[PDB]
């Protein structure tokens, strides 16, 4: 049932379950949360970042993709910058061939086709990370969950990582307000901010603790970290 | 074909594939190398088990990479010839390309990474050998020796042994050589390479071999009438009190 | 995989149909000029948007795909079946017959069934669509066994859907129109509903109809969809 | 090809244990000529004697190998041994030099030990040959792909008791003719039957051709072995 | 047989000022004897305060400048979001160009902007890749009618000193950014005088450390 | 192009003319045909120049990945053979480049080899490259000796650019000037053959087939 | 290397102040054999794009494949197909220039000339043209091969520079193609009387004619030609 | 034993883990970031006194702008430095400046993910993770002074200082405390040498240790035996008198 069904990606559990893929899983719920929601006119997302040390630099978890689309990340890291730059192609391809900027609904189909073939291959692992990926293109504002199984879901909110099962019943309780919050940045940004509060165990959550990023209407996708997040603590 | 990963990792940090090359090392007869202050000598065990051999025509342990470098070694026989092949083709190329013979830095580093390539590609094992490497760079009387193992690894020594027994030599050599007052002359530095050999061949007969690199190309092998000149008087000269 | 128990079973195709049955439930409907496609979408939560996480996926123009199990598998499965479709019509010049179209994905499956070094596809695909000579629907195991149906269902809900789909069978043996089975797919899917209770769920209806939609395939949607969402839900009272 | 916590080659030891059964050969070399000798597996009466070589085998004109192991293998092997010999030929118009083409076999089989996860060659070989520069030679080679000279020589079956009574009656100053009875006394002494009759043996010599200053590979036929066991006082 | 490459004219000039960088072109495209459009850019802003223009065969133009602004995008991803200077840019295009030696951009290919002091800043490149900074530079069709009248007007060479023999040289002063649009606006009145493939309009970049500025004056359309 | 380097008494003196051309059309007046490879290295130009600027540029970076991995200066010797093999590599894909790698190290002493795309690689004490090398060696070889002092030896490797910048019509401009020695290169400046040909026909009574 | 065969002539278009007008005539000429009398050089793409193309016949209905597997391949999990992720005119565009390019590059053409014609999602008029090298421009009146020597000059007395556009009527522009199609079939050796003709108009949407015939030709000046200098009768 | 990229229960690469316990086996490195500078130090660690000390090379220069410092399995470090030295010669040919510090640091991770085989994406040359971490340290004209640590995971951190190989946890405790802002290099130098002697098994001289630094002045410059020497004195007189 265990024991001899999860040695390579490549078998079937007797239950029907793919346990290489559920270890993969497992690496996120291990990651630092991440918080992700959208309105009408803007999609944002908030990431705690986590330092290795006192000494050390807080880890990013936000990568652009492009002036229109980025992600934030959750579980193994250098995972998320293979799976980024990916993205960061299909951008590319899209604008260079056809002049148009890539759907966030292909790049989660995309992002989903290629974590597929990693659940099939033998002597490969699946992805061990978690992605949220924001986006405004010509549908307005979107907000996708990526999970290593290959699972991507359109949501107006979510959070994924440690203790992420907090912010999760907060955005599903907020839901009303917030998806209303239209034409105005600063406001969504807190509710962002306020939503990652309630996955905290750990502490206050400083200025280095602290990343957010923000995409819509007439803003172009932007990282905001350290004294530009200090408006918001 | 065939690219099945061998050499990985242990639980507490090690290498296990690499760890038994050593191993391999280990059991592979004795190999000695003692610079001096104007040569470098290298001294190698031959086993007793078979003794009806052809000494004429039998690879000896000492191979010139070139004609100012060469190579002894300790570990599995067949391997050895592998690395000595690469390591001449690799100072014919240096020649070539950069119009002048090679370091022995350099053709250490160069055998030292080959050693390494083989702990981390699938479906190929690390070599069970290790190595002494000997000479003088060109246009240069400061004498080199260098040594690597299976891992990769490689350094430098005033002295150095590997192989079977290897412990008792190098702690014969500990005691005997001084970095102040290193052997004068080869004369004096071959004496000092054969007591160490002593220490664990246990007769001495065509069962020792000495070879001398002096600078600028000039290296001699020694005949059995010369060691014997050196083992007997080692043992006459060591005995009374 | 490539393993043959004693008794002549393959294990690991077994063990993907325990994926597949572990899925929410999905449904085709074959009428007398087209056929009819519905889904179960389970709302994990109020988060999810609305009619925004399209299940059921269009193959070339005239074909229509449904699949339970693991969801990726589908699009994988998807992704070939339009490349094997794209390859027929470049040489052949028509579009892909649907019997053709269905041993396509069916020799693709049995690959995946034939060596040590893969695993079998952990769904199982209902599709189908309007050709030169009438409606085909279809039912495609992980083993790569498929055939042709009247009504097909698969899933967590299967069995009350199969026994809906055995009764219509029986209540309508000289046709069944587009519009009709339309509503009827909408009817099955809340009746298979009630095992997965605990969730709300989302429907999600597409038909390939000749008279209907020209032989195309098309979603369901707006009033079309709206009244067959009131025929189920006053007819599961 | 792995390694063992011993530093030894699982697959090489075996293939040396699967050696130890097979029959006996043995190469003396003398100071006008090399010998090989060399008992076939307990056969059968029915066995076609007049066109068998199942040990022995020419590699060129002045080289050859006696086997020890998997005939099947050493086909394989003196196949491509007897074309590098060719090969050398071509390019520099002379004949390949012994060591040159034992040390290329020795290669190839080191190659089996340290990649492609394949099973070494069960084979052992004892090669003796005369070239112009180290005149008569005598090589033995393993499934390790350690090559080593010789001036006497055994592989296969009882070498520990072959090369024991090799080594008591071998002397440097010995002529072919001696040779010859050394190798067949041997054999004699460590076989596992009765008697050794030349339905049982393959015998070959390389000797300095008859009279000219040419070097002549006399493959014995079946009466001349025979020939050879009464001379020496066998029978 | 088929041919690969074609011409569609045009010509570019580039001038750098103290604080300050020209490109300009005009706006026509042609093919023989046609006229192709009459307005039809080929000075582009390509992010990072950095103009171009790839100016001969069209297609292969277009084809470099595409390949450049997408160097520019991935040199932000790669190496944190970091300013491309005037410098590195000419030096990467090099490879772009050179990477084709062996069936070459028909382009003759210049860039403008500022230095890392903030000087202006042009650069010119050969088809297969060869660049130098410049203080001015034209090319394309009317390049032999433009350059010597600049060679004359902005670096001042052969005019002397009035009276001083032919010995003291017109100092070479810093022109002023409306001294060089007059420079070029002539420049281009001459170029569409005297050559058929010049003419229609004129599209003039501008570049400060405020960023890049555009001004268009219309040509004779014969 | 004219291009000049030769080795003397006390190192060796390199001199380019700086004209660039397409066809008779003259693109360039201030090109500059020297790289300075690294402190103790020199490179020149002629023939094409897109094909020496790259493959001269990317033999300083293959120098620079010397020093890194054997941490020693590459020996004049080995930075002409990197150029001249590769080059070689490419041979009738139509490269076009005369090259002079020119500098010192301890175990060389100055020296310079000349290197061109048809795969030649030579080591001598005199060399001119370029359209215009026949003019510049008619005055080079007819006044160079040994023992010529430093600025007497920088004067005759500026005044043979001149006389090529004179009669070949592809070479002109400005002369650009280094010295080699013991320590390194020296760059010895610009010089615009506008005010250098008056100032050496007033000083030195030369060019008298120049009227006025 | 290779050689146009069964080719086609000029493509004639410009814009006007709602949309654009493009025509072809309906012949596919076999070197100076008209061989082919039916052949439909206007292509549809969507309801905003039609795509006109010249040259080599064989090489065109490559093309005609193309862009129909173009249309399936962007209505693949795409709920937006009919609405904000329609193929665009200019979406269109980019993809057959980086087509055109590519087979340049590669030394071996699509031996035509493409003009695409039609309205942005916006209402912009777009017209742009490609050919066998992937040279592209853009141009208030765009012709290919005889169109760009005679229709040009009489659609520019229409529209001559930018500014005209919004002062050109449906009508004013049509009569001006349709008078340009009569001037190529009175000089073109390689034209025919037959043409198609297509409108795409911001507000009408996309009008298609076929079967169109040049009308109202003047040859009765004809009967008074004699000879060719001194005869008479 | 079954495969090299398999995942534990937990969610933890196998191989990757055991390889960060490899690296706990080798010989102390520290790094310490100023606005001075950066100092680099480790622990030669002679396997016997008839090593010729000097041969151990354990800091290495990427260019002017770059050196590093490694500890674990050090040959394995060989062409982790050729593709540094690589990347950042490159790159300054295409760029015509120098590889900013991060640029270096994340090329060279990318290099530690390539093991594998192909991995159903690309192509991975490759049977194991690199057995060694390391200390990339230099300037540039964007983020100054930087210290980064390159782990075989393919993770790399920027430091204030930092400690790796044996006596890492000791020492990473101890730069915790007298680490701060306003470090000059000369004090660096002297906490890098003090930390460095109290972790380390044999008595800290000239000969078991080394040290480097890299300034935007005079570039990467590993200290020669001379003037460590002077330093070694300077440190016991400075704490003698404590
Ligand atoms: C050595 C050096 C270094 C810096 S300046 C210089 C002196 N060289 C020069 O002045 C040479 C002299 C002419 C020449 C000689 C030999 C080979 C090629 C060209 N000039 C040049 O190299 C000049 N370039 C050119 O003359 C040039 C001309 C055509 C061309 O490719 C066009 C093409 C043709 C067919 C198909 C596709 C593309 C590339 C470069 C450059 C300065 O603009
Ligand atoms: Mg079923
Ligand atoms: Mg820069
Ligand atoms: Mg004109
Ligand atoms: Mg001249």
């Amino acid at each position: 049932f265990r024991n001899n069904y999860d040695g390579d990606t490549v078998t079937f559990s007797p239950t029907g379950r793919l346990f290489q893929v559920e270890y993969a899983l497992e690496a996120i719920k291990q990651g630092s949360v991440t918080v992700g929601l959208r309105s009408n006119t803007h999609a944002v997302l908030v990431a705690l970042k986590r330092n290795a040390d006192e000494l050390s630099s807080y880890q990013k978890k936000i990568i652009k993709c492009d002036e229109h689309m980025g992600l934030s990340l959750a579980g193994l890291a250098p995972d998320a910058r293979v799976l980024s730059n990916y993205l960061r192609q299909q951008c590319n391809y899209s604008s260079l061939v056809f002049n148009r900027k890539l759907a966030v609904e292909r790049a989660g189909h995309l992002l989903c086709d290629k974590a597929q073939k990693n659940t099939q291959s033998y002597g490969g692992r699946p992805y061990g990370v978690g992605l949220l990926i924001i986006g405004y293109d010509k549908s307005g504002a979107h907000l996708l969950e990526f999970q290593p199984s290959g699972n991507v879901t359109e949501l107006y909110g979510t959070a994924i990582g440690a203790r992420s099962q907090g912010a999760k019943t907060y955005l599903e309780r907020t839901l009303d307000t917030f998806i209303k919050i239209d034409g105005n940045p600063d406001e969504l940004i807190k509710a962002g901010v306020e939503a990652i509060s309630q996955s905290l165990r750990d502490e206050s959550l400083t200025v280095d603790n602290l990343s957010i990023a923000i995409v819509g209407k007439d803003t172009p996708f932007t990282i905001y970290d350290g004294e530009a997040v200090a408006k918001y603590i | 074909g065939y690219d099945r990963a061998l050499s990985i990792f242990s639980p507490d940090g090690h290498i296990f594939q690499v760890e038994y090359a050593l191993e391999a090392v280990k059991r592979g007869t004795c190999a000695v190398g003692v610079k001096g202050k104007n040569c470098v000598v290298l001294g190698c065990e031959r086993r007793s088990t078979l003794k009806l051999q052809d000494t004429r025509i039998t690879p000896s342990k000492v191979s010139k990479i070139d004609s100012h470098v060469v190579l002894s070694f300790s570990g599995l026989n067949a391997d050895s010839r592998i690395l000595i092949e690469k390591a001449r083709v690799e100072a014919q190329s240096h020649r070539l390309t950069l119009e002048d013979p090679v370091t022995v830095e350099y053709l250490t580093r160069y055998v030292a990474g080959v050693q390494q390539r083989y702990t981390q590609s699938g479906g190929v094992r690390p070599f069970g050998v290790s190595t002494l490497i000997a000479g003088f760079d060109p246009r240069d009387d400061e004498p080199k020796l260098y040594q690597t193992e299976p891992s990769g690894i490689y350094s430098s020594w005033s002295a150095q042994t590997i192989g079977r027994n290897s412990k008792t030599v190098r702690e014969f050599l500990e005691k005997n050589y001084d970095r102040k007052e290193p052997p004068a002359t080869v004369e004096e530095c071959v004496k000092l390479t054969v007591r160490s050999l002593l220490e664990v061949v246990q007769t001495g007969a065509k069962n020792i071999e000495i070879t001398v690199v002096k600078p600028d190309s000039d290296i001699v092998a020694l005949s059995s009438e010369e060691i014997n000149q050196y083992v007997t008087q080692i043992e006459q000269e060591k005995q009374e009190q | 995989n490539s393993v043959f128990s004693p008794d002549g079973r393959n294990f690991q195709v077994e063990y993907a149909v325990k994926a597949v049955e572990n899925g929410t439930t999905s449904i085709g409907i074959k009428c007398n000029d087209g056929v009819v496609f519905a889904v179960e979408k389970l709302i994990t939560s109020k988060l999810l948007v609305p009619q925004k996480n399209v299940k059921i996926q269009v193959v070339d123009r005239h074909i229509g795909c449904v699949y339970s199990g693991l969801i990726p598998d589908g699009r994988h499965l998807v992704n070939r079946g339009r490349e094997e479709a794209a390859s027929f019509k470049k040489l052949y010049k028509t579009p892909i017959p649907i019997p053709a179209f269905a041993d396509r994905l069916g020799q693709y499956v049995q690959a995946h069934t034939l060596y040590n070094s893969v695993r079998p596809f952990g769904v199982s695909t209902i599709f189908g669509g309007v050709d030169k000579n009438g409606a085909h629907l279809y039912m495609l195991e992980p083993s790569g066994s498929y055939w042709g149906y009247k009504g097909a269902a698969t899933g967590k809900g299967r069995q009350s859907a199969k026994a809906e789909l055995e009764k219509l069978v029986d209540h309508h043996p000289e046709g069944l129109s587009a519009r009709e089975a339309v509503k009827q797919a909408a009817k099955i899917i809340y009746l298979a509903h009630e095992d997965n209770k605990e969730k709300d769920f989302e429907l999600e209806i597409s038909w390939c109809s000749l008279s209907e939609t020209n032989g195309l395939h098309k979603f369901v949607k707006g009033d079309l969809l709206q009244e067959a969402i009131d025929f189920a839900q006053k007819e599961i009272n | 090809t792995i390694f063992s916590p011993e530093g030894r080659l699982y697959q090489v030891e075996y293939a040396l244990e699967s050696i130890s059964h097979a029959g006996t050969a043995i190469g003396i070399m003398a100071s006008d000529g090399i010998v090989l000798a060399a008992e076939r597996k307990v056969t059968s009466t029915l066995l076609e004697q007049d066109t068998s070589t199942e040990k022995l085998y020419k590699l060129n004109d002045k080289i050859a190998v006696a086997v020890a192991g998997l005939t099947a293998d050493a086909e394989i092997l003196i196949n491509t041994a007897r074309i590098h010999a060719q090969n050398y030929l071509k390019t520099y118009n002379e004949d390949i030099p012994v060591e040159i083409l034992v040390r290329r076999l020795s290669d190839i089989k080191q190659g089996y030990t340290q990649h492609g996860g394949l099973r070494p060659f069960g084979v052992s070989f004892i090669y003796a040959g005369y070239d112009d520069r180290y005149g008569y030679q005598l090589y033995t080679s393993n499934p390790s792909g350690n090559y080593t000279g010789w001036k006497a020589i055994s592989v296969g079956a009882n070498t520990s008791a072959a090369q024991t009574l090799l080594q008591m009656d071998y002397k440097d100053d010995m002529k072919v003719d001696d040779a010859i009875e050394l190798a067949l006394k041997t054999l004699s002494k460590t076989t596992d039957s009765s008697a050794l009759t030349y339905d049982r043996l393959e015998f070959a010599t390389i000797r300095k051709g008859a009279n000219d200053g040419e070097v002549y590979q006399k493959i014995f036929k079946p009466q001349e072995i025979k020939d050879i066991l009464v001379k020496t006082g066998i029978t | 047989q088929f041919n690969p490459y074609g011409d569609n004219g045009g010509t570019i000039l580039g001038i750098a000022g103290e604080d300050f960088a020209v490109l300009a072109g005009d706006t026509r495209n042609i093919t023989d004897y046609s006229i192709n459009s009459r307005y039809e850019p080929k000075v582009f802003d390509c992010g990072d305060n950095i103009v171009m223009s790839a100016n001969g065969f069209a297609a292969d133009g277009d084809a470099l400048v595409k390949r450049f602004k997408n160097s520019v995008k991935w040199y932000h991803f790669d190496h944190n979001d970091k300013k491309l200077s005037i410098n590195s840019a000419a030096r990467n295009i090099q490879h772009l160009l050179y990477g084709k030696r062996f069936f070459p951009y028909y382009v003759h290919t210049i860039i403008a902007g500022l230095d890392e002091d903030g000087k202006g800043a042009v650069y010119s490149f050969d088809p297969v890749g060869s660049y130098e900074r410049e203080q001015c530079r034209a090319g394309g069709a009317a390049a032999s009618l433009i350059m010597p009248f600049l060679d004359n007007q902005v670096n001042f060479k052969n005019q002397y000193e009035p009276g001083t023999n032919g010995k003291v040289k017109k100092p070479l002063k810093y022109l002023s950014v409306e001294e060089v649009i007059k420079l070029v606006r002539d420049s281009f009145t001459s170029a569409t005088e005297r050559h058929i493939q010049v003419g229609d309009g004129l599209e003039i970049l501008i570049v400060t450390k405020d960023g890049v500025r555009k001004e268009f004056y219309e040509l004779k359309r014969d | 192009t004219t291009t000049l380097a030769f080795r003397f008494q006390g190192g060796i003196i390199v001199a380019v003319d700086s004209r660039a051309t397409a066809g008779n059309w003259v693109a360039s007046q201030t090109v500059k045909k020297v790289i300075e490879i690294n402190p103790f290295l020199l490179g020149t130009m002629a023939g094409g120049a897109a094909d020496c600027q790259f493959w001269e540029t990317w033999l300083g970076s293959q120098c620079r990945l010397h020093e890194l991995r054997e941490k020693e200066r590459i020996s004049v010797a080995a930075a002409s053979k990197i150029l001249s093999n590769l080059v070689y590599q490419y041979k009738g894909a139509g490269l076009s480049m005369g090259t002079m790698i020119c500098g010192y190290t301890r175990k060389e002493g100055p020296t310079i080899y000349y290197v061109d795309s048809d795969g030649t690689r030579l080591k001598g004490d005199i060399f001119c490259v370029g359209s215009g090398q026949t003019f510049a060696y008619g005055v080079l070889d007819s006044n160079y000796k040994w023992d010529l002092s430093v600025e007497d030896a920088l004067y005759l490797g500026k005044r043979s650019i001149l006389a090529a910048a004179h009669r070949d019509a592809y070479s002109g401009g400005s002369v650009n000037l280094y010295h080699v020695t013991e320590d390194g290169w020296i760059y010895h400046g610009n010089h615009d053959v506008g005010e250098l040909f008056w100032k050496v026909k007033e000083e030195e009574g030369s060019f008298n087939n120049v009227i006025g | 290397t290779q050689q146009p065969i069964v080719t086609g002539t000029s493509v004639i278009s410009m814009k006007y102040d709602n949309g654009v007008i493009i025509a072809a005539d309906n012949l596919g000429s076999y070197g100076s054999l008209l061989r082919f009398n039916g052949v439909e050089r206007l292509i549809p793409v969507g309801d905003n794009t039609v795509v006109g193309i010249s040259g080599d016949i064989s090489d065109m209905q490559h093309i005609e494949r193309l862009l129909k597997d173009l249309v399936t391949e962007n209505a693949y999990d795409n709920p937006l197909a009919d609405a904000e992720e329609a193929l665009e005119p200019s979406y269109i565009f980019e993809y057959l220039a980086t087509v055109m390019y590519q087979r340049r590059s590669k030394m071996n053409p699509l031996w035509n000339a493409i003009i695409v014609a039609g309205v942005q999602s916006n209402g912009d008029q777009f017209l742009r043209y490609v050919n066998l090298l992937g040279v592209t421009y853009s141009s208030p009146t765009l012709a290919t091969g005889f169109g760009a020597h005679m229709a040009n000059p009489l659609l520019r007395k229409v529209v001559d520079r930018e500014s005209d556009i919004p002062k050109t009527t449906v009508q004013v522009a049509e009569e001006a193609i349709v008078n340009a199609m009569r001037v190529l079939y009175y000089r073109d050796a390689r034209s025919s009387r037959n043409f198609s003709l297509a409108i795409i108009d911001k507000n009408t949407g996309l009008t298609f004619k076929k079967n169109l015939q040049v009308e109202n030709m003047k040859w009765d000046f004809a009967k008074d030609i004699k000879g060719y200098g001194t005869q008479k009768i | 034993d079954r495969g090299v990229s398999t995942f534990s229960p937990e969610g933890r690469l196998f191989q990757v883990e055991y390889s960060l316990e490899a690296i706990k086996l080798g010989s102390t490195a520290i790094g310490i970031a100023t606005k001075e500078g950066v100092v680099l130090g480790v622990e030669k660690r002679a396997t016997s006194p008839l090593l010729e000390s000097d041969s151990i090379e354990k800091i290495v220069e990427i260019d002017r702008h770059i050196g590093c410092a490694m500890s674990g399995l050090t040959a394995d470090a060989r062409s982790m430095i050729e593709h540094a030295r690589t990347a950042a010669v490159t790159h300054n040919l295409y760029y015509d400046e120098d590889i900013n510090v991060e640029s270096l640091t994340q090329s060279v991770c990318d290099l530690a993910l390539r093991f594998g085989e192909g991995a159903s994406g690309e192509e991975r040359l490759m049977s194991r993770p690199f057995g060694v971490a390391l200390l990339i340290a230099g300037h540039d004209a964007d983020d100054g002074y930087q210290l980064f640590h390159a782990e075989p995971s393919g993770t790399f951190y920027r430091y204030n200082a930092k400690a790796i190989g044996s006596g890492s946890e000791g020492a990473q405790a101890e730069l915790l405390n007298e680490w701060h802002s306003s470090l000059t290099l000369k004090e660096a130098e002297l906490l890098v040498l003090k930390i460095l002697k109290q972790v380390m098994e044999e008595k800290l001289d000239e000969n078991n240790a080394q040290l480097s630094c890299i300034t935007k002045q005079d570039g990467f410059k590993i200290y020669d035996n001379e003037k460590t020497a002077e330093l070694i004195k300077e440190l016991k007189e400075k704490e003698a008198a404590e």
